């Protein structure tokens, strides 16, 4: 019925990691979101963006008490069908919500500075809210299909998880193949494109010295490479035991193997939560200084 | 009674409030730029104070040149803080050393100093022959042009002697020493040479605007 | 011959010098000195008028104290009702460059101008429907700086060509031509006698003007820069001037002399508007650090401060009733205080 | 009341020196970048140096560089230039106007014809 | 003879407005600062107004 699963270091690093991440991103995602509400007061269409971010970090920030929980008890959920149900949907598709708010973020600066004296209209807080709200409505909805279905899985090794059956379905399969690929990988994608767009215009810029190009290329690499940092092994693993489950579902030795990096890849990907504001927000000398005059 | 007037002001907001909507669109469509020194400019671009519209790649530009006003610019020049750019031409044949000046003033104002300036250089066909045979300003009211060679990033402009040239980029260092000394990401005082043969400032003037505009996008996207 | 007049101005000079130092029997702050501070004078932005686009060069109140007019660079003159942040109106203005406007002592006229050297009045309450200009007003061979309504079919402008005029709406003619100064006349106030008004310029000079006969009455001097704000005090016997010296000054009439100097230390930055209370005893100043000062008129002390702008405080002004106060400034914003 | 006494020079040999100093009561004479222009006759106002607020910063015309020197006083309120090496490009009457504003390095009409604090009187007569 | 016209005027308007009757500055000042205390009661700015009357 259920995958022989063992794990050494799930029930001991990724519940810390997770503490820290609740711990720290916390305040810096209030500060983003304060940041975000005093750009909006200027009609910067950044700041409903940077909003929308910090308030989809807020809220995986809120649901992870309930999932150190659960990585502590060794795999098991003992607090009842609905909120399992609620509160690991609220878990997951909270890193896609965030990376397709970086990837809007990507695209309104790269509108902004390689095209500044065009499109006037997208950019406006009437189209940021609406393609916010889209976004929103079309996250939940695309990923709210496990809603439709029973997650209480269990297997007869003392272990009880909320999402994601070791033995693992043909539903959640494709569910995850299309989070890896869609909502990973096609706006980080984009992210990249947009960056490197803004680059090119930065070194096209006669008014800008070496020093602040310079400054603007580290940022921008910077920007692109936390994401990977922090959400690749987590999707390579998912595809991979995607793969595997496709080729051989009674395939049970390679769950057993790859457990605990899963669980190590679940708590790298979180790490992102905290990287977006102190990156997006409290790097930058004008934010940083409005954020000290708060 | 009360209640209506109450929505006869209430819907009289709104009709106000959508059209400012439609101006502010109509606004920031729209870039502002003055012109001091040329009517030639003006005349090649396309009362107390002249307008002048024009378009360039489907961007509305708007010009003020100012006309009937005195020599004293000490406080009417603070109108044109939020434009897009201050067009400074000078002839550049003294001349030369109240343009020196005037772009001093410009550069070190308070509320000049986040406005950007274009600068360029009028009268620069006369300006091989005023170095050739003039025996003036450059020669005279400059001395220090004798001491002072071409810079090796130097524009070719064929057809003319090295003099020519060396003057030319001289004057246009004494502009951009003061451009240089307390210049910052705020403005950066774009240098060019006037072209007679075709109404190409324009092009320039887009052109700068457009990296004005990306400097302050880069500035309010928290970019830098 | 003309060193013959040069040194008849310089001993009528000295003259006027002696007699106004015999004049000095005695300074504001010695007889002022025993009388209580006002205290630490702090009022929140009861309404914000946002709507704006560009910068608020001018403002100015309805007799009412209810409507408002206000006049900012993109080129729309925008009246609102301050009671209810409603906009009743909102005049689009053939030159966007304005740098004053007034409202009509009666309602029913607005006026604006600024650097197209025209003062433009608009028709409020007509019978047709919708706000329509009046009468243009041409003559001034300088940009127009203050412009104030005494009554109907009368209005009085400041302008950039060093003098002052009186128009007649009407017939559109300058009825009376002020000259005298040598700089940019910037700021005019009218007495609430409607008998006189000042007018102060850039050569460091403030004159005051007789309306009717048309005369430069008396003139003051003290400042070390140019005058940028004038306002007359409740009672026309006093007016306070804002210079770019970052001090301000008030002059009295009677006494062709000097009272009180606002200047602090730190204050490094010019006056850009100076508009007196009710009572004349807070003399609210603009200044060019993004906030507005609340100096006592009598005890020359910083009781307080009107921060809350991002930008610099361009225009200012008081209720009739003394109930509000109206900020202006280049951040686009118009702040209502009280 | 700003005030531009200035003391008349005379008459100068070609190649002599005045050095002839200047007065000011008005202003603090410490927060204001004051200058030299001089009209010559047929010609309109022309800009011959400039002194900081307090020291240093002189800016010269090559007309006037090497032959004059510039030299604030705060203690007596004058303005120097001290001169010396006179050419034919003199005889002109000599305003030590300042700047309009204080605590600015912005000087935008000084050498207009209706500038209010520039003084007369210094005739250097060659 | 522009210069001369412009010192005449300059010496008749100094003339005319240094005949004008001028009192002390302790006179001049009495009479604003018994203005100021008249009207204290009647200014919202200094005298805090009801919140019930005030209009904003």
């Amino acid at each position: 019925e259920g995958c022989h699963v063992d794990s050494r270091v799930d029930h001991l690093f990724p519940p810390s990691l997770y503490i820290f991440v609740i711990g720290v991103g916390l305040p810096t995602n209030c500060l983003a979101l304060w940041a975000a509400y005093r750009q909006v007061q200027q009609r910067n269409e950044l700041g409903v963006y940077l909003m929308n971010l910090s308030i989809a970090d807020l809220l995986y920030i809120c649901t992870l008490p309930l999932w150190v929980d659960y990585f502590l008890h060794h795999d098991n959920w003992i607090h009842g069908p609905g909120s399992c149900k609620l509160f690991g949907f609220i878990f997951y598709t909270n890193i896609y919500i965030s990376i397709a708010f970086l990837c809007c973020i990507s695209v309104d600066r790269y509108l902004a500075v390689a095209h500044p004296l065009r499109f006037a209209r997208l950019r406006r807080v009437k189209t940021a809210v609406a393609v916010s709200s889209v976004v929103w409505a079309t996250e939940l909805g695309a990923n709210s299909a496990p809603l439709f279905h029973d997650e209480l899985f269990r297997d007869r090794y003392n272990h009880t998880f909320c999402f994601e059956k070791f033995p693992m379905e043909g539903w959640v399969a494709w569910m995850n193949l299309y989070r890896v690929f869609v909502g990973f990988l096609f706006p980080w994608a984009l992210m990249l494109l947009s960056y490197r767009g803004i680059l090119r215009a930065v070194r096209g810029s006669v008014s800008t010295e070496r020093q602040e190009k310079a400054k603007i290329k580290r940022l921008a690499l910077s920007l692109i490479a936390i994401v990977l940092v922090c959400f690749a092994p987590y999707h390579v693993l998912l595809l991979s035991r995607s793969a595997i489950y496709l080729g051989r579902p009674w395939d049970c030795g390679f769950e057993e193997r790859v457990f605990s990096a899963y669980h190590s890849s679940l708590a790298f990907t979180s790490l992102n939560c905290v990287a977006d504001p102190i990156l997006y927000c409290l790097v930058n000398e004008g934010a940083r200084s409005d954020v000290a005059k708060a | 009674d009360q209640r209506n007037e109450e929505k006869a002001q209430r819907e009289a907001n709104k009709k106000i409030e959508k059209q400012l909507q439609k101006d502010k669109q109509v606004y920031r469509a729209t870039h502002r730029l003055l012109l001091l020194g040329k009517n030639t400019i003006v005349k090649q671009m396309r009362s107390g104070i002249f307008e002048t519209k024009f378009q360039v790649d489907k961007v509305n530009f708007h010009m003020f040149d100012v006309g009937a006003q005195r020599d004293e610019r000490r406080k009417w020049i603070q109108c044109f803080n939020d434009v897009t750019a201050i067009i400074f031409v000078v002839a550049s044949s003294n001349r030369l050393q109240a343009a020196l000046k005037l772009f001093d003033s410009i550069w070190n104002n308070k509320w000049l100093r986040d406005t950007s300036v274009i600068l360029f250089l009028n009268k620069q066909d006369l300006l091989a022959e005023k170095v050739l045979a003039g025996k003036s300003k450059i020669e005279d009211y400059f001395p220090e042009f004798a001491r002072y060679t071409t810079p090796e990033d130097a524009t070719p402009e064929p057809g003319e002697d090295p003099r020519v040239t060396r003057a030319k980029y001289f004057i246009r260092d004494e502009f951009l020493r003061i451009s240089t000394a307390s210049g910052d990401g705020r403005h950066y005082c774009y240098p060019h040479f006037t072209c007679a043969v075709d109404t190409e400032n324009i092009r320039r003037v887009f052109n700068d605007c457009r990296d004005i505009i990306q400097r302050m996008h880069l500035r309010q996207y928290e970019l830098l | 011959e003309l060193d013959q007049l040069r040194q008849e101005a310089e001993q009528l000079k000295n003259q006027i010098r002696d007699a106004r130092k015999a004049c000095a029997d005695a300074t504001l702050s010695q007889i002022t000195n025993n009388i209580d501070p006002v205290g630490r004078i702090q009022m929140r932005t009861r309404r914000t008028l946002r709507g704006h686009l560009a910068k608020i060069y001018a403002m100015h109140w309805g007799t009412d104290s209810r409507l408002l007019v206000s006049a900012s660079q993109d080129g729309k003159l925008i009246i609102w009702d301050s009671y209810t942040t409603n906009k009743v109106h909102a005049i689009p203005l053939r030159s966007s460059w304005v740098m004053t406007c007034a409202y009509a002592p009666s309602g029913n006229y607005v006026a604006c101008g600024g650097l197209d050297n025209i003062c433009s009045i608009y028709n409020l309450k007509t019978r047709e429907g919708n706000v329509r200009v009046s009468r243009e007003l041409a003559g001034h061979t300088g940009y127009l700086s203050c412009c104030r309504f005494l009554d109907d079919n009368q209005i009085v402008t400041s302008s950039g060509d060093t003098t002052c005029a009186l128009w007649d709406i009407e017939t559109g003619q300058q009825t009376t031509t002020f000259t005298g100064h040598t700089g940019d006349v910037m700021s005019l106030s009218l007495a609430p006698d409607t008998r006189l008004f000042v007018s102060g310029a850039c050569d460091a000079s403030a004159k005051l003007w007789d309306v009717r006969e048309g005369m430069c009455r008396q003139t003051f001097t003290g400042h070390e820069s140019d005058i940028n704000a004038i306002c007359f005090f409740p009672n026309g016997n006093a007016f306070a001037t804002g210079s770019d010296d970052a001090t301000c000054r008030l002059f009295d009439l009677r006494a062709d002399q000097e009272l009180m100097t606002y200047s602090h230390d730190n204050i490094i930055c010019g006056i850009t508007s100076v508009s007196f209370s009710k009572s004349g005893r807070l003399l609210l100043a603009g200044y060019d650090d993004f906030n507005c000062n609340v100096w006592d008129a009598l005890k020359a002390d910083r009781a307080g401060v009107l921060a809350g702008h991002d930008n610099r405080v361009s225009c200012l002004g008081v209720t009739d009733d003394g109930m509000a106060v109206a900020t202006g400034s280049w951040d686009s914003f118009l702040k209502i205080w009280n | 009341q700003v005030q531009l006494q200035e003391s008349g020079g005379g008459l100068v040999q070609p190649g002599g020196s005045l050095r002839l100093s200047c007065a000011a009561s008005g202003f603090t004479f410490s927060n204001y970048k004051m200058n030299w222009v001089r009209q010559a006759p047929g010609k309109g106002l022309e800009w011959v140096s400039d002194i900081s607020q307090s020291g240093a910063s002189i800016s010269y015309t090559g007309s006037v560089k090497g032959r004059f020197t510039i030299s604030r006083d705060n203690a007596k309120n004058t303005l120097y230039l001290q001169m010396n090496s006179l050419k034919p490009e003199d005889t002109a009457v000599y305003y030590c106007a300042r700047c309009p504003a204080p605590f600015t390095r912005d000087c935008f009409d000084v050498t207009s014809t209706t500038y209010a604090y520039r003084g007369q009187g210094t005739q250097v007569t060659v | 003879t522009a210069s001369i016209a412009q010192a005449r005027k300059l010496v008749e308007q100094l003339k005319m407005e240094a005949n004008i009757d001028r009192i002390k500055v302790s006179k001049a000042a009495a009479d604003l600062m018994a203005y100021c205390e008249a009207h204290a009661k009647e200014d919202p700015l200094l005298t805090p107004v009801p919140a019930s009357e005030n209009p904003f």
